[PDB]
């Protein structure tokens, strides 16, 4: 039996997350909710057999069959708004907005801590993309310091991580520490307009000791990217790892260098809005992890 | 006062030069010196700003922000102005810079995406900063596009936009219709400047062409102290300024001497128009692509020539230096596969 | 073909910073690279020109005919050029660098003293040789006197003439009106030319103003070794003469590859934008004088930079390194009594 | 007495000649031969008490009254034609042209092995400012090369000159050899357009040996400026002699350096034409030495 989903929100981040939860093996999508009533996202779920509202998170927490999973994707305030109210009327509670009111989650990462958990926040692209290779070197050898660089298209990224530009770095930045195990995190994004749209990408950084192993580091990423691929199936390494010893450009750490891609599934978005899709494959995966863990 | 007033970015710019590794010794000597011979504004940070310090872009020696604080408590008369990138540094960088004596904040956005700096002039204005805003890499663009840039940048807070040839693929009346745009459209919101690199010889002539286009502000860096072949050398700037009636307050022969005796002492060696510059010039390559592309030939045993021809043909903007690592890995699968 | 003539003068404007020495075996590099990447004018002679070795301008390491004549074998595409100055060169020389295979004669006198090489024209043109005239220290007089002097040129057999800032002194418009002037007073009489030195760092833009003014031959350097802060470097001319549309006939690529590859080992440090080199640009001084005031600075113990001011200030044209000595010596009594 | 001379010509150098010879204490001016009836040199002398003519130098040869000396200052043309006649009617010639059809004289240098010549000739300017240093150097030391630049106010520099720009090197090398003694000559002229005029210099390099006696070398210098001035008063050393060892620039050879500047006496011709000046100060030397050992 399919957990029943409902999803807040109808953009195109919604949009896209309805596509992907059809096809899932776990999850059944219901409801779409949304405020606008003339929403080309809510005229999309209704023509899929999903129950439409425009009045609000109210409604759909006035339903007599409860959803037994919540994804939102609306704002941080909203969302903010809405969180102690799926809290208290039982409903876990996935969250795509920057309102981190809850625990922050990346699959090969701290996933598995964090099932049982109410509310969960799906970080970043950047942190999605680029927080599973941290992981993948530190849970070998102490990395004092990573640091990433994602590259991701003009046109892809929305007026959202435009207008908080130093929000995206800050928070993955913290990821980065918290969830990839580095002492220290650095992040940068780079909007580039060329034309046709770049597929995003990502390069990651990472502090090592200049003794470490890297056959065994090398490895780990290797691993850590499979799993990533079971989800998004367009995650692809670029390169072998790369490393490198202390020199005056590293401040004298010895790093390990890895370079991924990210394509999306083009399920609503577009291939190029790897840094979108990445955010609802990860969020899906998150669903499916649950309901098989606590739903089932 | 002056009719153009002259940033020297020797401690800036001319730290990707310096791959970062400036020492206090040296900005206090050459800030005293700089400002002792009239320069009115000494930018001082990383190459790419707040925040720089780096794997990408390479560490600091010199925590910048150190760095920053011994200019302000330096200079007499110049003020320090400091640089960020949206996506590199913050507002809490700013206001640390802004803490620690920085005067003039300078904005920079890739010349496409000043979007992303609203938040940043509002803040920085509220700090009570003077504003510049970089749009970088703006031979990329045509005017018209570059000018609605600025205005957003203008509406934001800005108080004067550059017209910023990263690459130095810019001649002469490309930098003068890029100017004049930005001069038509903001008007009496702000003013325009002007920052070009030497990397197919015509630093010090863009200037004179942004200067006759309306261009208020100029940057450039004693003994072109800066990345790729160089910024305009300011001594040449002086000097040529000095012979067609553009007043700047800078003493030729000070800054001369200051650019001769205190700057190029600090300097690992001459800026070159050499064919990585020549290169990148042509290209329309960031031109702090320049020494990483060196470090990347040397890792991986490809010419740094090949590396840059191709970031030019991957379109790559300011910030990118991590794909230079990608390219020197496509050319080495390349000669192995044969393809 | 091309809109504009390219000649390099590393081998004879460049002999001023190599110190006039080069090896027959840097000459045979450079003019074997240079023609393959198409350049098609090639000038070797002593910096001062034909006869210019000497204790006045310094002694050539290898007479310069014999490098001629190996620049003539080596080149075969290119043509070579060679300078000679009235008061400095005879026209015996003249007539053995002809011998020798130089086939482009430039005559060179001070921009007010063009009278004196009538007879060096008409004898260059009797000998089959391509003429170019060089009125050197052009920022010292009007646009207008320097068209009278380009005339007397041009009637004398004189195919080509070039304004000359030989101090790096000029700035774009003062380019532009002096080649302006040029082209109106000769019409279809001569063609003009610009060479110009990059003391003030305006060498590529001033040859760029010299031919939107109508200039259809430009001289430069690769590397821009020259004298002074150097000639504008010929690797940056193809380059942007190359986004402006105008045709040179050289491949960027390919000289850029020649001015690192072959012409730079060939110096014995990069041309400089110094102190030394900007004073003389700002204060006019004939830049040939940089490594000979350098010289009597450490010989004399007072500083270049003084030395070349006062060089500005006495009004000294090309070929009066002497005066520098004298210069010398008077900053040093200066100094010698507080 | 006074030997009765005569000036053949009426240009500047004949004119400016004029006035050396009327305060000559063995020669007495007393003809100007001119062509051009109108000529500015020809009233000037006339005003001063001489006898003047327009026939040209036919006319001189057919007075009952012979001179005993004749000063040329025509052209290589005129004076060519003319020296025979000279010759003939046993007038002795000193020739101020390019003519050069008896030897060529520097006063201090070789003039007391020409007194019994029917023709001397008064080389160039540069030559008689420059050559008294060169053979200064020569009498104590061997000079294999010796280097003359002569500077010279553009307006001082009239037709002559400068249609024969070649020829003032080549003779003036060629004089620096033969009478000055260095077994190599080059000579260098710069006509410098400064506004006002600048007074003639000329600056003179002799290559010596590494072991030179140089105190014996600047007191024979001193000795011939010394010597030089009793016939021209503005001639000056402006440093003492300079000495410096084998370098790069001097192609392996030590030399001595001199510096001089040559000041017009301000008679006919303005104080910077000492280019002119020279000629006729020197030439008056010679006619006085030949007037007192041959003739009184
Ligand atoms: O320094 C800069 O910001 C540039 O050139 O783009
Ligand atoms: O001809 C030259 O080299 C000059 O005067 O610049
Ligand atoms: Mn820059
Ligand atoms: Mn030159
Ligand atoms: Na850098």
């Amino acid at each position: 039996s399919k957990a029943k989903v409902a999803i807040v929100g109808s953009g195109n981040i919604s949009t896209d997350l309805l596509y992907k939860l059809l096809r899932s093996e776990w999850l059944e999508p219901r409801w779409m909710v949304g405020i606008d009533p003339e929403s080309d996202g809510l005229a999309r779920a209704a023509k899929l057999g999903l129950e439409t509202t425009h009045e609000g998170v109210d409604w759909l927490l006035a339903q007599p069959d409860k959803p037994d999973l919540v994804f939102e994707a609306t704002s941080a305030y909203v969302h903010r708004d809405a969180a102690p109210k799926y809290a208290e009327a039982g409903i876990r509670a996935i969250d795509l907005t920057p309102a981190a009111v809850g625990p922050a989650v990346i699959p090969p990462a701290n996933l598995r801590e964090h099932l049982d958990a109410p509310n969960v926040n799906m970080i970043t692209c950047g942190g999605q993309a680029t927080i599973p290779i941290v992981y993948a070197v530190s849970r070998i050898v102490e990395v004092p310091y990573a640091e990433i660089v994602a590259s991701v298209a003009s046109v892809s990224a929305g007026p959202g991580t435009r207008a908080n530009i130093d929000e995206f770095t800050k928070t993955t930045a913290r990821g980065v520490q918290t969830i990839g195990g580095a002492a220290r995190g650095k992040a940068i994004i780079i909007l580039n307009p060329a034309d046709p749209p770049m597929i995003m990408r990502d390069t990651i950084f990472c502090a090592i000791p200049t003794d470490a192993d890297r056959e065994a580091i090398a490895a780990s990423i290797h691993d850590v990217v499979k799993e990533v691929q079971t989800y998004v199936p367009g995650y692809r390494l670029l390169n072998e790892p790369q490393f490198d010893e202390p020199s005056i450009n590293s401040g004298g750490q010895a790093l390990v260098t890895t370079f991924v891609e990210v394509e999306g599934a083009g399920d609503y978005l577009p291939p190029y809005a790897g840094n979108l899709d990445i955010m609802t494959a990860a969020a899906t995966k998150v669903g499916e992890e649950i309901a098989k863990e606590t739903l089932v | 006062m002056w009719d153009v007033r002259i940033t020297d970015t020797s401690l800036r710019d001319g730290s990707h030069h310096k791959r970062h590794q400036f020492t206090k010794d040296e900005v206090g000597a050459i800030v005293a010196a700089l400002d002792a011979a009239g320069v009115p504004v000494i930018e001082v940070t990383h190459g790419d700003g707040l925040g720089g310090s780096s794997f990408n872009y390479g560490f600091s020696k010199t925590p910048e922000q150190e760095l920053i604080k011994l200019a302000a408590a330096t200079a007499k008369e110049a003020r320090i102005a400091f640089l960020m990138l949206p996506g590199v540094g913050t507002k809490d960088d700013i206001k640390e810079a802004r803490d620690n004596g920085g005067s003039i904040c300078r904005i920079a956005t890739h010349c496409t995406e000043a979007d992303v700096s609203i938040q940043h002039f509002g803040l920085a204005r509220e700090l009570g900063l003077e504003t510049v805003g970089f749009l970088m890499m703006a031979h990329t663009i045509a005017p018209e596009k570059l000018a609605a840039q600025a205005r957003i940048m203008a509406d934001a807070g800005c108080q004067c936009v550059y017209v910023v040839d990263s690459a130095g693929a810019l001649v002469l009346d490309g930098v003068a219709d890029r100017v004049s745009a930005l001069v038509a459209e903001l008007g009496e919101d702000a003013q325009v400047g002007f920052h070009g690199h030497e990397n197919l010889g015509l630093g010090v002539a863009n200037s004179v062409a942004a200067v006759r286009a309306g261009a208020k502000q100029i940057d450039g860096s004693c003994r072109r102290f800066g990345a790729g072949a160089g910024n305009a050398p300011v001594e040449a700037l002086i000097g040529v300024f000095d012979k067609i009636g553009v007043k700047t307050g800078i003493d030729f022969f000070d800054i001369a001497d200051a650019a001769e005796d205190v700057v190029r002492p600090a300097m690992p060696a001459e800026c070159l128009l050499d064919r990585n510059a020549l290169i990148m010039g042509y290209s329309g390559v960031y031109s702090s692509f320049l020494k990483h592309a060196v470090r990347q030939a040397e890792r991986y045993g490809v010419p740094a020539s090949a590396l840059l021809h191709r970031a030019g043909q991957r379109k790559l903007i300011g910030g990118q230096e991590d794909q230079l690592i990608d390219i020197a890995l496509e050319i080495k699968r390349e000669l192995d596969s044969g393809a």
